[PDB]
C-alpha cells in the first residue's frame, strides 16, 4: 500500500501533466518534493486532497467508484 | 391569611390524627417493620417525643404549604 | 399538512429538483447525434425521470424543504390523510412474505427431523417435499394461528437444553 | 528469589518473570484478592482510597482555579465574554522556535498560552466570581481542604480510629444521612450562595466575605419566609433588558420561576435555578427521614424488600432475600452506582447542551461540543463499568441458595431469552438502518434523490409539538391555547419556556426530519448491540454449555484452551471487552451526530444536515472531510499557526489507534518465540552479556494483550476525535 | 504452580496421560470404573497449563481440570 | 441421471437458481414497473 | 497575592519533566528489584 | 437387572452435561458399583465430538 502511494504520488507530481506553452505542468504541481517528507503532508496533499473526486462522484459515470469506496471501508 | 392560625391549626391537627386516628396502625407497621436508646414516656397510649416531632414536622410543612400557596394569590 | 411538510405536487423544490434532473440530462444528450444509441437511450431516461416524477406526485406524497418525499409511519396518520401506501401496507405485505418463508423452512426442518439422517435432507435439498410445502405455504398465517391455539407452536421446558446456571 | 513488590501477593512476588511488575500492577486495586484480607480490613482499605480520591479531585479544582487566577485572563473576559477568548495556562516549552511562540501568542496575552475549552469561565463568572483574587482564595481552600482528606485517609487506617464492620453496613443510617445532609443541606447551602452572592454580584453588587454579613439579599429581610408570604420574593424579577454583571433593568427578586432563559446570556435565569435548589434540598431533606436507624421511627429496607412479592407468583419469590445479597455484595452496590452516575452523566450533556446554565455559554461552540462530547464518551465508559462489575458480582458473589425463587435467580433462568431477544433487536435495527443508509447512497449517486427512503421522525415530533413548539402543527397540549396544560402555566413559566422552545436560534429542542431519524435509529442499534454483550456477558459469566465451570476460573482468565473447537474469549472480562469496542462506536455516532447538527446549526445552514445526513456520503465528505481541512493544515511547508497543536494530537491518535492494532491482531505465541531468538542474542553478545536482566523477559499475557489494545484504542479514539473537534469548531469560529 | 485436578468422572481411557507433554500425569489402581484405573497428577510443579489433557478427555463434563496458578520458571517454560 | 439430479439438489446448487430465480423476478418487476417507491 | 515569579516556569517544567520523574523512576526501579529476606 | 432397559430412551439429568434436558439412547448398563454405570449414545455430538457418555442410575429419567 506505501509502494503504491509512493508510486502514484510521485508519478502524478513530477511525470504525469499536461504541456503548455514554454512549460510542464504537472497534475499536483510538483509538491512531492516539498510534501511527501512528513505523515501530515501524506494526509493533507496525497490522502485528503487526492480523494475529493471519489467522493464528490456521486451523480456522474464514476459514481459507483465512490459507492465502492464506501462499501470497501465497510 | 393569618400564619400563627394556619401553622397552629395545622400542627394541631396532624398531631391529633397522629395521636387519636394513625397511632396504632403506626404502631403496628413499627412493630413488624423488624445499640439504640428507648424514650420512655408518661403517655398512655406510647405517643413519644419521636412521633411528636414527626407529627408535627409534617404539620408545619402543610401549613407552610397552605400558607405560601394562599400567597401566591391563585 | 403532516408536520409543517408539503404535498410534492404543489412543491416548489420538487419541481426544481425536476427541472434540475431534467436539465443535466439534456445537457448531456446535445452532444450526440438524433438517430443514435446513446440518444435514445438518453430520451429512455428522460422520459422515465418524467414518469417517475409524475408518478410520485400523483401518488400523493409529502415533500419537504428539499424536494424529497417523506414517509409517513404512524398508522392513524397515514390512515386518516391518505398515506397508508407508505408504509402499512408493505409492512403487512412484508409480514405476509416473511412468515411465508419462515413456515416454509420450518415446515420443511420437522418434516425431516423425524427422518434417519435429517443432516442429509439439511445439506442435499429434498426438492419434491421442499416444493410441495413452498406450495402449500400460502395458509402460513391460518396455520400459524391453529397451531398457537392448539399449543403445539411451541416445546416444553424439559425438553430443551440449557446452561447449569 | 521472591522479590518485594508486590507486597499483597506472595505468588506475583515468587514470579521471575516481566509479568509479575505489570500483574502487579494491574492487581493493585483488587482488594478481595491479595493475600490475607478480611471483610473489615477491605472496607477499611476502601474508605482510604475513597479519602484519596476526593482529595485528588479537590488538588485538581485547585489547580484549575489557581492557573486560570495566574495565567488566564478572567479579569478582561468578564468585561467582554463575547470576542475575548479564555486562556487555560501559559506554555513554556523550549523545543517552540519562533513562530511557534507568536502562533501560540494570542488571547491577549504576553506569551504562549493555551485556550480553554473546559468552560469554567462561564461557570465561575455566573456563580459569583469576578476577579483573580477569588479564584486565588478559591484555589487556596481547595487546596486546604485537599490537605484535609489526605490526612483524614491517613488518620481513619491507624488504630482507635478505624472503623467496624458493622458500622460500613449501617444502610438506613448512611441513605438517610446522604439524602438528607450530602443532598438536602449541600443543596440548601447552594441556594444560599445563589441568594446571597450569585445574585447580588450578577446585579453589580459586589457581596463577598468582607460585606455579606451587612448586605441583605432582599429589600424585606426574611420576613416574608417567616410570615408564609413567600410569594413576595418572586416581586420584581429582572426585565427583558437586563444586562449582566451590572445594575441596568436589574430586579430585586430572589426566588421566581419564569423559566426559558436570558434574552442576553441566552443561558438559565439565577433565580430559577436558586428557587430549584431550595425545591429539591426541601425534598431531599424531606426524603431524609424514611429509614428507621436509633429512635424508632422509620421504615427498615428489609422488611420493605421482602414485602413486596405479588400473589400470583409471576416474580417468584418477590425480592426477598435481596437485602442480604446488596448489603453483603460491594460489586452489587458498585454497579448501580455506577449505572445511576452513567444514566446522569448522560443527562447532564443532554441539558446542559440544551439548557445552558451558565452564562455566555451558548455563544461558546467549542465549549459545547467539547463539553457534551466529554460527558457522553466518561457516561460511556462509566455504563460499561456498571454492566463489568455486575459480571465480577454473578462470579464473585453471587449466592442461588441464599437467592432461591427471587428475582435475582429468575434473571439467570430465563437468560437464554433475554439474550436472543436482544440479539433479534440488534439484528433488525443493524440490518434496516444499514439497509436505509445503502439505498439513500445508491439514490444519491444514481442521480435520484427523491427515490430514497425518508420516513419522517412524527412520533419525536410529535413530542414536541406537546412540549409546545408549534413548526409541526399538531396543536395540543402545550401548543394549542383552548387546553388546560397550556392556560393552567401561563401564569408561572409557560411564557418563557415556550418563547425559548419555538426560537429556532437556540438548542432548545431542534427541529428534527429524516437524517435525524435515522441517526437516532443507529443510536438505538450501538446501544442495544452494547446492551446484548453486556448482558450476555453477565448472564454466562458462571456458566454456559461450551463451559458449565466458568464460575470457578474467575471473572478474568485467557481461555479454556484449544480443545472443544476453540475457547478463545470465552470469560467474562473478554465480553466486557469486546463491549468496549461497541460502547466507543455509539458514543462516537451520538458525538458525530451532536456534533454535525449543531456545526450546521451555527453555520446558519441546517438544510445542509437535513439534506445530507440521509445517506453516509454525506457524512463523510459534507462532514468528516469538510471540516477537517483547517485541522490538518496546521502546519506544513508554508509555515505553521496555533492550529498545528491539534494536527499533532490528530495524528498521534491516528498512530495509538494503530499501534493498538497490533496488540489486537497479533497474538502471543510468535512474540514469545521472538522475545527467546532476542534472549538467545543477547546472552552471546560480548561486551553485553556482562549486564543480564533481573527478570526474564517474557511476552506479554493474553489479558494484558486485550487490555493494551484496548487501552491504545480508547485513547487514540478519544485524542483523534478531541482534536479534530475542537480543531474544527475553533477555525470555523 | 497450576492446580490440577481429577475429577470421580475419570474412566481409566489413559488418554489425558498420553497426551501430556511433561509427566504430569499418570494412572493409578482405583475401584470405580471397568478398567479399574484412575489419572493422578503427583508432579504438577512442572505442568505448564497447555490443557493437552482437557481436550484429550471424552468424558461429559471432563475428568481432568487445569486452574491457571502462580507462574514460575517450569509453568512458563522458559529455556531461559 | 439420479446422481445429477442429487447433485443438483445439493444446497450450493439450490441457493443459486433459488437466488437466480429470485433477482431475476425483482429485477423484472422494477423493469416492468419503473421506480416503485409507494402501494 | 499567591502570584508565583516570572521565572516560576523555567524552573518548575524541567523540574517536574526531569528531575522528578528521573528521581521517582530510579526510586521505584530499585523497589521493584528488592529481594525480600 | 438394575437400570433402563438396553436400547431404550431416557433423558439427561446432569446439569454440567451437553445433553442436559436431552433424550439418549442406552448402550450398557455395568453390573457392578460403579458411580456411573449406565452407557448413553447421542446422535448429536458435543463440542469434543463424543457421542458417548457414562451416567449414574439418578441421573437419567424414563422418556
Ligand atoms: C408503535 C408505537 C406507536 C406510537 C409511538 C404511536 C403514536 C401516535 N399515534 Mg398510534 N397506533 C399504533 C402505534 C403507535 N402510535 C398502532 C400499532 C396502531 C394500530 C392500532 C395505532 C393507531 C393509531 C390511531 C387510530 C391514531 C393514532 C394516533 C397517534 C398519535 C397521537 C395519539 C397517541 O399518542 O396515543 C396513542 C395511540 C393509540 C393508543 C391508538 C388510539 C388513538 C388514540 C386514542 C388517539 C385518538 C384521539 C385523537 C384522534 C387524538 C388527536 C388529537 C388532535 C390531533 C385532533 C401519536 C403520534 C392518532 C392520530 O394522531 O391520528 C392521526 C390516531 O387517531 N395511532
Ligand atoms: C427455517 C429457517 C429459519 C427460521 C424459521 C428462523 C427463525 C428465527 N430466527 Mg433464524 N436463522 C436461520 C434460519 C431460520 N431462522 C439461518 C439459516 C441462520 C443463519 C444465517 C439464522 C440465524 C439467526 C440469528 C443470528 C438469529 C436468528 C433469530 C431467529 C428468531 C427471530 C426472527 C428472525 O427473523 O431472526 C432473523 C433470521 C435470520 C437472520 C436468518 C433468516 C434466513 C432465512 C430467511 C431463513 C430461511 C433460509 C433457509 C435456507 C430456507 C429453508 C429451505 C428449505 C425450505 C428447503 C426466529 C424464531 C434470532 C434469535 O436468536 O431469536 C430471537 C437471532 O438472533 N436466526
Ligand atoms: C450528613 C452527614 C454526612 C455527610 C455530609 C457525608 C458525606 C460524605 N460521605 Mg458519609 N456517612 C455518613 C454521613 C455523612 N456523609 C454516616 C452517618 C455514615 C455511617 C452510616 C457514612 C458512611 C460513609 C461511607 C462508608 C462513605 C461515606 C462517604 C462520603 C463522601 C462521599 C464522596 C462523594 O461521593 O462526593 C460527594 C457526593 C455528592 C455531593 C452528591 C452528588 C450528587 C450528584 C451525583 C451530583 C449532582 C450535583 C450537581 C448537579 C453537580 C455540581 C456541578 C458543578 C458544581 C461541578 C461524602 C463527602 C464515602 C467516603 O468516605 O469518601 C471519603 C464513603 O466511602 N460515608
Ligand atoms: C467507581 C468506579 C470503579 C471502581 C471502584 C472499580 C474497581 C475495580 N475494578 Mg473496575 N471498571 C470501572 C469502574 C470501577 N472499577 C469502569 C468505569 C470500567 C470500564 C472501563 C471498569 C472495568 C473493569 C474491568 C474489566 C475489571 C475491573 C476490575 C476492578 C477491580 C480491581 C482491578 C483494579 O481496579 O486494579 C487497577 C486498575 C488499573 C491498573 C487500570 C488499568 C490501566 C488502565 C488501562 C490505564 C490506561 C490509561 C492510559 C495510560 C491513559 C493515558 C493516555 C496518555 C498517556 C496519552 C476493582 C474492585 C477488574 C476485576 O474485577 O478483577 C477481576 C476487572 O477485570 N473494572
Ligand atoms: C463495520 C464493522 C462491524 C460490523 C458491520 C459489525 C456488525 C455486527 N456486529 Mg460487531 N464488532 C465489531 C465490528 C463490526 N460489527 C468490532 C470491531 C468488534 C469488537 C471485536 C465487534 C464486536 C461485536 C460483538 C461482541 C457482537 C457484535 C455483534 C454484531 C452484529 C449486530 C447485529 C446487527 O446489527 O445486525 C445487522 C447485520 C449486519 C450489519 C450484517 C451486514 C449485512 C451484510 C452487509 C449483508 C450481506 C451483503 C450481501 C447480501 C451479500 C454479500 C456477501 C457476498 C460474499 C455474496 C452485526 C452483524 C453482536 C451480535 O452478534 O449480534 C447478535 C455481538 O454480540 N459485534
Ligand atoms: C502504527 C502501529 C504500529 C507500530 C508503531 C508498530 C511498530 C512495530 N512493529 Mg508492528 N504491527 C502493527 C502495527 C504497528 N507496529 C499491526 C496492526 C500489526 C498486526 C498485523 C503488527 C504486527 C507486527 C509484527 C508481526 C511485527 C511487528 C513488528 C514491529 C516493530 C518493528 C521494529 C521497528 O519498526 O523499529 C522501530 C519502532 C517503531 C517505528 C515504532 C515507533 C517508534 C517511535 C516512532 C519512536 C518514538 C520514540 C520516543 C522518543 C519515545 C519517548 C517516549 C516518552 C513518552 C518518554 C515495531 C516496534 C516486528 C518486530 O517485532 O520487530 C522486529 C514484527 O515482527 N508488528
Ligand atoms: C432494508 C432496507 C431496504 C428497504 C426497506 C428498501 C426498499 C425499497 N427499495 Mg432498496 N436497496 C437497499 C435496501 C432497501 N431497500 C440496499 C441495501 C440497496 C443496495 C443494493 C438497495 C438498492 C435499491 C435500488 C437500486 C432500488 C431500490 C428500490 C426500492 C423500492 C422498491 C420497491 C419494490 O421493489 O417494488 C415492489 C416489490 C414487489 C411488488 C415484490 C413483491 C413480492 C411478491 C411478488 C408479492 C408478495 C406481496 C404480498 C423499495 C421501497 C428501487 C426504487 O425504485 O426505489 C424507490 C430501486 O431502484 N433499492
Ligand atoms: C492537579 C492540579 C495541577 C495540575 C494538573 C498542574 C499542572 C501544571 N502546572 Mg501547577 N500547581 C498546582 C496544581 C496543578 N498544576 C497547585 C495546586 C499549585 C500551587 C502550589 C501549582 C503551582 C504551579 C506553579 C508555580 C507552576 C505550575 C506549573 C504547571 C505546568 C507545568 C508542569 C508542572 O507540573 O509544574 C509543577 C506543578 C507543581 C509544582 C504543583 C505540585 C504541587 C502539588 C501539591 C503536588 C501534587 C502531588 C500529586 C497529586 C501526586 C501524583 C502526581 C504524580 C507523582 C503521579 C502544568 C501545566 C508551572 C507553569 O506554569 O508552567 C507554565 C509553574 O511554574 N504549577
Ligand atoms: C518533559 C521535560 C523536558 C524538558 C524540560 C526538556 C528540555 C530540553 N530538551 Mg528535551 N525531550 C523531552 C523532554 C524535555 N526536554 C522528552 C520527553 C523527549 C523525548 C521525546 C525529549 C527529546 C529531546 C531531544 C531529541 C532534544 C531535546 C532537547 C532539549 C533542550 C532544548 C535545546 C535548546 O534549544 O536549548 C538550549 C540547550 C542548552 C542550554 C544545553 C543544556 C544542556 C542540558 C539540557 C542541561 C544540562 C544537563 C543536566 C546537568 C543534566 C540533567 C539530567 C538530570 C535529569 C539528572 C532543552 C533544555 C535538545 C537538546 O538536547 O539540545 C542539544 C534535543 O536535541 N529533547
Ligand atoms: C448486570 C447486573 C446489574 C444490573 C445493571 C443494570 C440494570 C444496568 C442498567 C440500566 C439503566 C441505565 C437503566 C436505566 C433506566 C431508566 C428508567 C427505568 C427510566 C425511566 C423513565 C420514566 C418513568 C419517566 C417518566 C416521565 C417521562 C416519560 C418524561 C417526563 C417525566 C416523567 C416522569 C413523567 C447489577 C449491577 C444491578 C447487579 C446484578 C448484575
Ligand atoms: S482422559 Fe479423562 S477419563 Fe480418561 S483417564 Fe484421563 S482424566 Fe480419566
Ligand atoms: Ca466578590
Amino acid at each position: 500500500s506505501i509502494v503504491i502511494f509512493h508510486f502514484s504520488w510521485k508519478m502524478q507530481s513530477d511525470v504525469w501533466g499536461t504541456v503548455t506553452a514554454s512549460g510542464v505542468s504537472h497534475i499536483t504541481g510538483g509538491n512531492f518534493a516539498q510534501s511527501a517528507n512528513t505523515i501530515n503532508g501524506w494526509l493533507r496533499d496525497f490522502l485528503w486532497a487526492q480523494s475529493s473526486q471519489v467522493i464528490q462522484s456521486y451523480g456522474s459515470a464514476l459514481s459507483a467508484y465512490g459507492l465502492i469506496f464506501l462499501g470497501a471501508h465497510f | 391569611l393569618d400564619p400563627q392560625i394556619v401553622i397552629s391549626g395545622s400542627t394541631a391537627a396532624f398531631l391529633a390524627i397522629g395521636r387519636f386516628v394513625f397511632l396504632g396502625y403506626q404502631r403496628r407497621e413499627a412493630n413488624f417493620d423488624s445499640n439504640s436508646t428507648i424514650f420512655a414516656t408518661n403517655d398512655p397510649a406510647g405517643f413519644n417525643i419521636i412521633d411528636v416531632a414527626g407529627w408535627g414536622a409534617l404539620g408545619h410543612a402543610v401549613g407552610f404549604a397552605v400558607l405560601a400557596i394562599n400567597s401566591l394569590q391563585g | 399538512d403532516i408536520a409543517g411538510l408539503t404535498p410534492c405536487s404543489e412543491s416548489k423544490a420538487y419541481a426544481k429538483l425536476e427541472k434540475k434532473e431534467l436539465k443535466t440530462l439534456e445537457k448531456r444528450l446535445k452532444q450526440y447525434e438524433a438517430d443514435s444509441a446513446p440518444a435514445v437511450a438518453l430520451k429512455a431516461t428522460m422520459e422515465r425521470t418524467k414518469a417517475r416524477f409524475a408518478n410520485y406526485a400523483k401518488a400523493g406524497l409529502l415533500c419537504g424543504n428539499d424536494g424529497l418525499p417523506h414517509l409517513i409511519a404512524d398508522p392513524g396518520l397515514a390512515l386518516k390523510y391518505g398515506h397508508a401506501g407508505e408504509v402499512f401496507i408493505p409492512t403487512f405485505g412484508f409480514l405476509y412474505v416473511a412468515g411465508y418463508i419462515g413456515y416454509v423452512g420450518r415446515q420443511y426442518l420437522i418434516a425431516v427431523k423425524g427422518e434417519a439422517k435429517p443432516t442429509d435432507k439439511e445439506i442435499i435439498i429434498d426438492v419434491p417435499l421442499a416444493t410441495k410445502l413452498a406450495w402449500q405455504g400460502a395458509g402460513w398465517p391460518l396455520a400459524a394461528v391453529q397451531e398457537l391455539q392448539r399449543g403445539t407452536l411451541l416445546e416444553k421446558e424439559e425438553n430443551i437444553t440449557v446452561s447449569p446456571r | 528469589a521472591t522479590k518485594l513488590f508486590p507486597k499483597f501477593s506472595q505468588g506475583l512476588a515468587q514470579d521471575p518473570t516481566t509479568r509479575r511488575i505489570w500483574y502487579g500492577l494491574a492487581m493493585a486495586h483488587d482488594f478481595e484478592s491479595h493475600d490475607g484480607m478480611t471483610e473489615e480490613n477491605l472496607y477499611q482499605k476502601i474508605f482510604a482510597s475513597h479519602f484519596g480520591q476526593l482529595s485528588i479531585i479537590f488538588l485538581w479544582t485547585s489547580g484549575n482555579l489557581f492557573h486560570v487566577a495566574w495565567q488566564g485572563n478572567f479579569e478582561q473576559w468578564v468585561t467582554d465574554p463575547v470576542h475575548i477568548r479564555p486562556i487555560a495556562h501559559a506554555i513554556w516549552d523550549p523545543h517552540f522556535g519562533q513562530p511557534a511562540v507568536e502562533a501560540f501568542t494570542r488571547g491577549g496575552a504576553s506569551g504562549p498560552v493555551n485556550i480553554s475549552t473546559s468552560g469554567v469561565y462561564q461557570w465561575w463568572y455566573t456563580i459569583g466570581m469576578r476577579t483573580n483574587q477569588d479564584l486565588y482564595v478559591g484555589s487556596v481552600f481547595l487546596a486546604l481542604v485537599s490537605a484535609i482528606f489526605l490526612f483524614a485517609g491517613w488518620l481513619h487506617l491507624q488504630p482507635n480510629f478505624q472503623p467496624s464492620l458493622s458500622w460500613f453496613k449501617d444502610a438506613e443510617s448512611r441513605l438517610n444521612h446522604h439524602l438528607s445532609g450530602l443532598f438536602g443541606v449541600s443543596s440548601l447551602a447552594w441556594t444560599g450562595h445563589l441568594v446571597h452572592v450569585a445574585i447580588p454580584e450578577s446585579r453589580g453588587q459586589h457581596v463577598g466575605w468582607d460585606n455579606f454579613l451587612s448586605v441583605l439579599p432582599h429589600p424585606q429581610g426574611l420576613t416574608p419566609f417567616f410570615t408564609g408570604n413567600w410569594a413576595a420574593y418572586a416581586q420584581s424579577p429582572d426585565t427583558a433588558s437586563h444586562v449582566f454583571g451590572t445594575a441596568q433593568g436589574s430586579g430585586q427578586a430572589i426566588l421566581t420561576f419564569l423559566g426559558g432563559f436570558h434574552p442576553q446570556t441566552q443561558s438559565l435565569w439565577l433565580t430559577d435555578m436558586a428557587h430549584h435548589h431550595l425545591a429539591i434540598a426541601v425534598i431531599f431533606i424531606v426524603a431524609g427521614h424514611m429509614y428507621r436507624t436509633n429512635f424508632g421511627i422509620g421504615h427498615r429496607m428489609q422488611a420493605i424488600l421482602e414485602a413486596h412479592t405479588p400473589p400470583s407468583g409471576s416474580l417468584g419469590a418477590g425480592h426477598k432475600g435481596l437485602f442480604d445479597t446488596v448489603n453483603n455484595s460491594l460489586h452489587f452496590q458498585l454497579g448501580l452506582a455506577l449505572a445511576s452516575v452513567g444514566t446522569i452523566t448522560s443527562l447532564v450533556a443532554q441539558h446542559m447542551y440544551s439548557l445552558p446554565p451558565y452564562a455566555f455559554q451558548a455563544i461558546d461552540f467549542t465549549t459545547q461540543a467539547a463539553l457534551y462530547t466529554h460527558h457522553q464518551y466518561i457516561a460511556g465508559f462509566i455504563m460499561c463499568g456498571a454492566f463489568a462489575h455486575g459480571a465480577i458480582f454473578f462470579i464473585r458473589d453471587y449466592d442461588p441458595e441464599q437467592n432461591k425463587g427471587n428475582v435475582l435467580a429468575r434473571m439467570l433462568d430465563h437468560k437464554e431469552a433475554l439474550i436472543s431477544h436482544l440479539s433479534w433487536v440488534s439484528l433488525f435495527l443493524g440490518f434496516h438502518t444499514l439497509g436505509l443508509y445503502v439505498h439513500n447512497d445508491v439514490m444519491q449517486a444514481f442521480g435520484t434523490p427523491e427515490k430514497q427512503i425518508l420516513i419522517e421522525p412524527v412520533f419525536a415530533q410529535w413530542i414536541q409539538a406537546a412540549h409546545g413548539k408549534a413548526l409541526y402543527g399538531f396543536d395540543f397540549l402545550l401548543s394549542s391555547k383552548t387546553s388546560a396544560a397550556f392556560a393552567n402555566g401561563q401564569s408561572l413559566w409557560l411564557p418563557g419556556w415556550l418563547d425559548a422552545i419555538n426560537n429556532n436560534q437556540n438548542s432548545l429542542f431542534l427541529t428534527i426530519g429524516p437524517g435525524d431519524f435515522l441517526v437516532h435509529h443507529a443510536i438505538a442499534l450501538g446501544l442495544h448491540t452494547t446492551t446484548l454483550i453486556l448482558v450476555k456477558g453477565a448472564l454466562d459469566a458462571r456458566g454456559s454449555k461450551l463451559m458449565p465451570d466458568k464460575k470457578d476460573f474467575g471473572y478474568s482468565f485467557p481461555c479454556d484452551g484449544p480443545g472443544r473447537g476453540g475457547t478463545c474469549d470465552i470469560s467474562a472480562y473478554d465480553a466486557f471487552y469486546l463491549a468496549v469496542f461497541w460502547m466507543l462506536n455509539t458514543i462516537g455516532w451520538v458525538t458525530f451526530y451532536w456534533h454535525w447538527k449543531h456545526l450546521t446549526l451555527w453555520q446558519g445552514n441546517v438544510a445542509q444536515f437535513d439534506e445530507s445526513s440521509t445517506y453516509l456520503m454525506g457524512w463523510l465528505r459534507d462532514y468528516l472531510w469538510l471540516n477537517s481541512s483547517q485541522l490538518i493544515n496546521g502546519y506544513n511547508p508554508f509555515g505553521m499557526n496555533s492550529l498545528s497543536v491539534w494536527a499533532w494530537t490528530f495524528l498521534f491518535g491516528h498512530l495509538i489507534y494503530a499501534t493498538g492494532f497490533m496488540f489486537l491482531i497479533s497474538w502471543r505465541g510468535y512474540w514469545q518465540e521472538l522475545i527467546e531468538t532476542l534472549v538467545w542474542a543477547h546472552e552471546k553478545t560480548p561486551l553485553a552479556n556482562l549486564v543480564y536482566w533481573k527478570d526474564k523477559p517474557v511476552a506479554l499475557s493474553i489479558v494484558q494483550a486485550r487490555l493494551v489494545g484496548l487501552a491504545h484504542f480508547s485513547v487514540g479514539y478519544i485524542f483523534t476525535y478531541a482534536a479534530f473537534l475542537i480543531a474544527s469548531t475553533s477555525g470555523r469560529f | 504452580a497450576h492446580i490440577v485436578k481429577i475429577y470421580d468422572t475419570c474412566i481409566g481411557c489413559t488418554q489425558c496421560v498420553r497426551a501430556c507433554p511433561l509427566d504430569v500425569l499418570e494412572m493409578v489402581p482405583w475401584d470405580g470404573c471397568k478398567a479399574s484405573q484412575m489419572a493422578s497428577a503427583p508432579r504438577t510443579e512442572d505442568c505448564v497449563g497447555c490443557k493437552r489433557c482437557e481436550t484429550a478427555c471424552p468424558t461429559d463434563f471432563l475428568s481432568v481440570r487445569v486452574y491457571l496458578g502462580s507462574e514460575s520458571t517450569r509453568s512458563m517454560g522458559l529455556s531461559y | 441421471m439420479k446422481d445429477f439430479t442429487t447433485y443438483l439438489s445439493t444446497a450450493p446448487v439450490i441457493a443459486t437458481i433459488w437466488f437466480t430465480f429470485t433477482a431475476g423476478l425483482l429485477i423484472e418487476i422494477n423493469r416492468y414497473f419503473p421506480d416503485p417507491l409507494v402501494f | 497575592p499567591f502570584v508565583p515569579p516570572s521565572w516560576a516556569p523555567s524552573v518548575f517544567v524541567p523540574l517536574t519533566g526531569l528531575v522528578l520523574p528521573a528521581i521517582a523512576m530510579a526510586t521505584l526501579f530499585v523497589y521493584i528489584e528488592k529481594e525480600a529476606p | 437387572e438394575v437400570g433402563p432397559k438396553r436400547g431404550s430412551l431416557v433423558k439427561i439429568l446432569r446439569p454440567e452435561s451437553y445433553w442436559f434436558n436431552q433424550v439418549g439412547k442406552v448402550v450398557s448398563v455395568d453390573q457392578s458399583g460403579v458411580r456411573y454405570p449406565v452407557v448413553v449414545r447421542f446422535e448429536n455430538q458435543n463440542y469434543a465430538g463424543v457421542t458417548t457418555n457414562n451416567y449414574a442410575l439418578d441421573e437419567v429419567v424414563a422418556a
